[PDB]
RNA sequence: CCAGGGCUACACACGUGCUACAAUGGCGCAUACAAAGAGAAGCGACCUCGCGAGAGCAAGCGGACCUCAUAAAGUGCGUCGUAGUCCGGAUUGGAGUCUGCAACUCGACUCCAUGAAGUCGGAAUCGCUAGUAAUCGUGGAUCAGAAUGCCACGGUGAAUAC
RNA sequence: UCCUCCUAAAGAGUAACGGAGGAGCACGAAGGUUGGCUAAUCCUGGUCGGACAUCAGGAGGUUAGUGCAAUGGCAUAAGCC
């Protein structure tokens, strides 16, 4: 429902995980780009998204491509 | 009885090559189909069971038998010998026409149809299925009826095991999703 | 069967949308015209459209297009 | 007049009466009669059987009541088992599109029981 | 100073508003009558494409000339014929367009589909005596995008005050 | 006042302010005859239906029932139609 021309990602997150695929499934990427859309070329990684005070580890599967990284990081807790 | 003639010629010889029987009648055969419809809500309105009698009389070819309460259980406020449901046991040539009108023109008329379960077996060869709506049979006019009448159909066969009974039932074109 | 306690059991003539006529005995009425029958129902093909409903990376390549 | 889903209406204009089927509203109903050559202002009972079947498959060209309910259910269930923010609002019956949950959102959350 | 999050969070209570519960009404076609304003790192005609939000191209105008901008209630015909119904639009699913580095938390708008509560509202309480109430439409400030709020403009236009 | 068990010592009978329960009705069918049928409780499957309604199959055997407190008895059924 936004950005018809090209899914969005940052240079700092795109250049990090493209460097991560040839090095195997190494350490989780500590990133702040909640706005970055997910591509099929990050599936399998445990990249951690900053929800505001911690970086929650999320396991990306195949289906989660249209969603962004900030979908899976609960910023506001409730009871 | 189209399926009974289909059974006596095609199905019986098909089942001889599945369990390598030595006698012709070691094969399973269907014994009865009991059209039970346990209304249950007739403790308050007695004529609901009277209207329930017309439903099984229209789906089948005979008037149903109004069942009586076997015990007096406080969980449902029923006493001894209270009319609570109705049943239709179809036997002879007449059940094959209902067996034809069920698997051919009534199974497609099941809403949100996906198929039948192959695990709905008692363990001897007696399949049992329960429909939620009566508008799968074209006898019901769907308008002058007031309460949605669902019912359950069990098919008692002479099979020794439920796997053997399913093999006999698989020759009668069942979905078995 | 007991006489005159069961309804009329007149044989009728039914037919689905595809024209598959069959003769059956029931309590419908004069005749019958159906919309679907077991020899034309999409149950051997309706189970094909229920399991092949998944997929997201193929849809994601319909937006990136490269 | 027993087309795809259930759809037995009577004494109603066709394009309005086709809205009863789950999966077709006002606009798609006008697309059914336009491809079937059916007059919009004429009731169903006046239409013959030879025109009922030519719109039975025309409705079948669009996803309808039978397989749409599970299609909607799996799209929601995909979000519910995902852990995303779209699923958590479906998990608690809360609005998913970011509405005024503080005072409003009675319809999504439910009737006020206390 | 910086990145992310919060200011939008939710068993709840209250205030102020918009839309409804319909037939003096809805829907479809045709059609008449305004005022006030705003415009350039903008208003953006005409034409083409797209069901549509909108996209391409793009004159004219820092302005009684050009654009926003076709005013709407109103009129004629057809239909619906009193039902939770063609009333009502929340909610949700899929697909999209614009803005902005970026629309997930939390923007607006559009297409299809789903279709809620609501059938005129208790005690109580509010505003109004005229071109006011009541109703309909329009414009502006804010503003990259983003109001049912605020300010302002006109159309139809009551009853009653012993 | 009457009925059932024990007390009560294997015929009968046998006391206590002994241990334990009921009755002072009911039924014109719950009687007679004929004919037919026989349960409870579990396991599995099956719309509502869920421990428990109703249905189908299997085990099981009278642990069921006998209008009523208990004893004795009952399928040749005294049990059910």
């Amino acid at each position: 429902r936004s950005l018809k021309k090209g899914p969005f990602i940052d240079l700092h997150l795109l250049k990090k995980v493209e460097k991560a695929v040839e090095s195997g499934d190494k350490k989780p990427l500590r990133t702040w780009s909640r706005r970055s859309t997910i591509f099929p070329n990050m599936i399998g990684l445990t990249i951690a998204v900053h929800n505001g005070r911690q970086h929650v580890p999320v396991f990306v599967t195949d289906e989660m491509v249209g969603h962004k990284l900030g979908e899976f990081a609960p910023t506001r807790t409730y009871r | 009885a189209k399926l009974h003639d289909y059974y006596k010629d095609e199905v019986v010889k098909k089942l001889m090559t599945e369990f390598n029987y030595n006698s012709v009648m070691q094969v399973p055969r269907v014994e009865k189909i009991t059209l039970n419809m346990g209304v249950g809500e007739a403790i308050a309105d007695k004529k609901l069971l009277d209207n329930a009698a017309a439903d099984l009389a229209a789906i089948s070819g005979q008037k149903p038998l109004i069942t009586k309460a076997r015990k007096s259980v406080a969980g449902f406020k029923i006493r001894q010998g209270y009319p609570i449901g109705c049943k239709v046991t179809l036997r002879g040539e007449r059940m094959w026409e209902f067996f034809e009108r069920l698997i051919t023109i009534a199974v497609p008329r099941i809403r949100d149809f996906r198929g039948l379960s192959a695990k709905s077996f008692d363990g001897r060869g007696n399949y049992s299925m329960g429909v939620r709506e009566q508008i799968i049979f074209p006898e019901i006019d769907y308008d002058k009826v007031d309460r949605v009448r669902g019912l359950d159909i069990t098919i008692t066969t002479t099979a020794k095991s439920d796997e053997e009974g399913r093999a006999l039932l698989a020759a009668f074109d069942f979905p078995f999703r | 069967m007991k006489k005159d306690i069961h309804p009329k059991y007149e044989e009728i003539t039914a037919s689905c949308s595809c024209g598959n006529v069959m003769k059956i005995r029931s309590t419908v009425g004069h005749d019958l015209n159906l919309d679907v029958c077991s020899k034309c129902h999409p149950f051997f093909t309706g189970k094909q459209r229920d399991v092949a409903t998944g997929g997201r990376v193929d849809r994601f390549n319909k937006r990136f297009n490269i | 007049a027993r087309i795809a889903g259930i759809n037995i209406p009577d004494h109603k204009h066709a394009v309005i009466a086709l809205t009863s089927i789950y999966g077709v509203g006002k606009t798609r109903s006008k697309a059914i009669l336009a491809a079937a050559g059916i007059a919009e202002d004429v009731k169903i009972s006046e239409l013959s059987e030879g025109q009922i079947d030519t719109l039975r498959d025309e409705v079948a060209k669009f996803v309808v009541e039978g397989d749409l309910r599970r299609e909607i259910s799996m799209s929601i269930k995909r979000l519910m088992d995902l852990g995303c923010y779209r699923g958590l609002r479906h998990r608690r019956g809360l609005p998913v599109r970011g509405q005024r949950t503080k005072t409003n959102a009675r319809t999504r959350k439910g009737p006020r029981k206390p």
